RNA sequence: AAAUAUGUAAGAAGUCCUUGUUACUUAAUUGAACGUGGACAUUUGAAUGAAGAGCUUUUAGUGGGCCAUUUUUGGUAAGC
RNA sequence: GGAAUACUGCCAGCUGGGACUGAGGACUGCGACGUAAGUCAAGGAUGCUGGCAUAAUGGUUAUAUGCCGCCCGUCUUGAAA
RNA sequence: GAAAUUGUUGAAAGGGAAGGGCAUUUGAUCAGACA
């Protein structure tokens, strides 16, 4: 009396994991298929020559 | 904390609960051979040696002749460990080399007038340290009146 | 019969070939981590002689040690803490730090103290404390072959490429790591610095994070 | 049978790890870098100082 | 403990489709560099729409006093929750770095009006340039010209229990 | 008279394990005349194997 | 329309090709089900952990419970 | 415009005092110094000296002192009752 | 000719109980080893 999305999502990942593989086997190269958590990120220049940072001061009551 | 329960037991045995003296001899003989000679038939054999009345069931002298029908296995030497008992329903026996502890002496002339000599595990191991050219029969063990351990639903 | 000496001779030579290969490696380590830390240096100074405000990345690797004893633990934390090899009070493992893994360690935030570790305390928490497991057992290092016979199929073949592989972070950090066995600490030996443990580090007690505090106190427990 | 700790009794620090004699050699850790006298920016100051 | 003031600067999220978000700063009394990070973030929602896990911290700064050895008279603004509804209040204090006379504030909050380390929020504080605008007494007291008191009847700590002086005062 | 206290942890002691999944899984109570054709399909798909296939 | 709690999926019993069966099905050898043959390997398909996993007998005691944090119902109230 | 020093951090930097333990029992291992024989703090303590050879240590037992110690068996959600 | 229970002698202790545990002092007593 349903039919089910994350199964369906599933096969198509598996479609993905065909063509990477068969693309890989040609020119030759690591796959990288199995999927990865979330990274901390990178340390990266902010310039602050755009906007000063302006000051807060929590008065207000 | 603790994962697991406790000090717990390896269930399986480690010396037979028999009393024999000559069932002991052949325990210490394989468990010098399981300890050197590193190939796998011998681990087998020696589990084998320490299990019960039950749980050795007596391998029939027909079904030896349904292990020698298989494709290039005419000539193996069979091991039962249990015992060899006779059966009278088939008639045209084979001539291989069969090893075990115990012949029943129907089974012991069926294979002796057929030509083929009969041995025990001593001599196994002095023809076949490694174990090599050898076949290991098992009789079955759910034939036994086991029909009864129960449920609602069979 | 033969092999009086002719084979000991050879065998010490052999091991010639091999200690040259450990002392020539971590020649190139120690010029890693001293350039890892003059290119981060410089970094800030040259931001700010850019007027521009360089940002640290975030750290990849935290220091779970367990606070609070073994009963009164709800079994939704319990299971956690026994996931991370944390059974008994005042232990520590090595984690890798993920979207999966931080939420791990939010949940038994209140039973653990965990930061983020320099260089100097992984030096001296292997060399000092650490332990092996091998096939079972928990066998202590005390020699470069130990883990030359069991990590060889992973590249590590002295006890430095293991430091190597948990603080820069490697491909191989999952089974270097398990090779280790949890590591046992004592009490702190100057104390705990505060007088209540079970509240905040925010709020002057020990659990929680701490970012960097974590290097004092576990030269404490070391 | 004794598990004789590293970072004392150095026989057993070099047995582990040979590049710890050469460490002592070059001295290694008490280094001085090469300095470099760069000034920061005025817009960064002018935040640090002030508010 | 001991605080020492920071400067905390954040930056909600490079996002696409908004680059750039905007900056903010604030000036933090705190013990150590792992609170103020945190105490970052609890003014900073009041203010507006970001969180811990929606933001980040560009950088904190240590602020060392300008000039350390002079004696400065220092206005705060203060906003505490007492046992009633909160209300503000307008403290003087002569001390003699900034963040020393917050360090001296808490300990007044903590005696008169017992109000902890949660409940404060140190609005602004602020060095009052010229003198007699000082609006409360306390303070003005000590600022009239040639100002000379005594130490009278001072006490000796002595390392015996027994002393065979019969000692006397000063 | 009722309750539910301690019972959570005594399901939890052996634990709560799964059906393990068998292939091959049992026809009875599938549509019999789909069983009824798959009795003769497979009588026939073992005959080709052995009487071609060799 | 949150929060906490809760069901499934994260591959070998898998994907893809060629074509084999039957009395079911289709207008139709089109499907459906199970296959032969061939290609796809340790990053074989997220994290961490696994002080072995799995199955089977056989029986002992027990079937008067109580307390705290939080949510609650009857009761003004309670060590109800 | 030039420093110094606090504070935080690092050292496979040096050196002095105190306490507890000596488990193991021919050889093997991994090493460091040396040009080499070798030696060495490197898979667990040896060398030197003194007193006494008996109630001296020690064992037992009685008492003294410091601190601790409600009466057993059973029924019970609960026993010193 | 056992124990409860008791007599004499000998030792010892004792301000509203007695008995016990860890540790030593004092007093009584005692085995072992030194060729």
């Amino acid at each position: 009396i349903k039919h089910s999305k994350c199964r369906q999502e599933f096969l198509e990942r598996v479609k993905a994991n065909a063509a990477k593989r068969a693309e890989a086997k040609a020119q030759g190269v690591a796959v990288q298929l199995k999927r990865q958590p979330a990274q901390p990120r990178e340390s990266r220049i902010v310039s602050t020559e755009g906007n000063v940072p302006q000051t807060l001061a929590p008065v207000p009551y | 904390d603790h994962t697991s329960k406790q000090h717990k037991r390896s269930g399986h045995r480690t010396a037979p609960k028999s009393d024999n003296v000559y069932l002991k001899l052949l325990v210490k003989l394989y468990t010098f051979l399981a300890r050197r000679t590193d190939a796998p038939f011998n681990k087998v054999v020696l589990k084998a040696l320490f299990l019960s009345k039950i749980n050795r069931p007596p391998v029939s002298v027909s079904r030896i002749a349904r292990a020698l029908k298989q494709e290039g296995a005419a000539n193996k030497t069979v091991v039962v460990v249990g015992t060899v008992t006779d059966d009278a329903r088939i008639f045209e026996f084979p001539k291989t080399t069969v090893a075990a502890l115990r012949f029943t002496a129907g089974a012991r002339a069926k294979i002796v007038k057929a030509g083929g000599e009969c041995i025990t595990l001593d001599q196994l191991a002095v023809r076949a340290p490694k174990g090599q050219n050898t076949l290991i029969l098992r009789g079955p063990r759910n034939s036994r009146e086991a029909v009864r351990h129960f449920g609602m639903g069979p | 019969a033969e092999q009086v000496a002719a084979e000991r001779a050879a065998r010490k030579a052999a091991n010639k070939e091999k200690r040259a290969i450990i002392l020539e490696r971590n020649a190139a380590y120690q010029k890693e981590y001293e350039t890892a830390e003059r290119n981060i240096i410089q970094a800030k100074r040259d931001a700010k002689a850019a007027g521009s405000y360089y940002v640290e990345a975030q750290h990849k690797l935290v220091f779970v040690v367990r606070i609070k004893g073994i009963n009164k633990i709800p079994p939704k934390p319990r299971k956690v803490l026994q996931l991370l090899r944390l059974t008994r009070i005042n232990s520590g493992t090595f984690v890798k730090v993920t979207k999966a893994t931080l939420e791990l360690l939010k949940l038994i935030e209140p039973y653990v103290a965990y930061g983020y570790p320099s260089y100097s305390t992984i030096r001296q928490l292997v060399y000092k404390r650490g332990f092996g497991k091998i096939n079972k057992q928990r066998v202590p290092l005390s020699d470069n072959a130990i883990i030359e016979a069991n990590l060889g199929k992973y590249g590590i073949l002295s006890i430095d490429d293991l430091i190597h592989e948990i603080i820069t972070v490697g491909p191989h950090f999952k089974q270097a790591n398990n090779f280790l066995w949890p590591f046992k600490l004592s009490n702190p030996s100057g104390g705990w610095g505060v007088p209540r443990k079970f509240k905040h580090f925010i709020q002057g007690g020990s659990f929680g994070n701490r970012e960097e505090f974590i290097n004092k106190l576990v030269k404490s427990m070391n | 049978v004794l598990k004789k700790n590293p970072l004392k009794n150095k026989q057993v620090l070099l047995r582990l790890n040979p590049y710890a004699k050469v460490f002592a050699a070059e001295k290694l850790g008490s280094k001085k870098a090469e300095k470099t006298g760069t000034k920061p920016a005025a817009v960064f100051t002018e935040t640090l100082k002030h508010d | 403990a001991h605080f020492k003031e920071y400067q905390v600067i954040g930056r909600r999220l490079p996002t696409e489709s908004v680059p750039e978000p905007k900056l903010f700063r604030m000036r933090i009394f705190a013990s150590n560099e792992v609170i103020a990070k945190s105490r970052y973030w609890y003014f900073l929602q009041k203010l507006h729409k970001v969180k811990k896990a929606s933001g980040e911290i560009v950088s904190i700064n240590q602020i060392n006093e300008a000039h350390p050895t002079k004696v400065k008279n220092f206005g705060v603004w203060v906003r505490y929750d007492s046992r009633s509804g909160t209300h503000n209040m307008y403290k003087e204090i002569r001390d003699v770095s900034r963040v020393a006379a917050v360090e001296t504030l808490y300990q007044d909050m903590a005696a008169r009006h017992r109000a902890r380390f949660r409940s404060i929020h140190i609005l602004k504080v602020a060095e009052i340039e010229k003198t007699a605008d000082v609006k409360r007494q306390y303070v003005k007291q000590f600022l009239t010209k040639d100002l000379k008191f005594p130490l009278p009847h001072r006490v000796q700590k002595s390392t015996k229990t027994f002393s065979y002086k019969r000692p006397s005062t000063f | 008279n009722h309750t539910a206290h301690n019972q959570t942890r005594k399901a939890h002691r052996n634990g709560i394990k799964k059906p393990k999944t068998y292939k091959y899984p049992s026809l009875k109570g599938v549509d019999p005349k789909f069983r009824r054709n798959h009795k003769h399909a497979l009588h026939g798909t073992a005959k080709a194997l052995a009487a071609a296939k060799k």
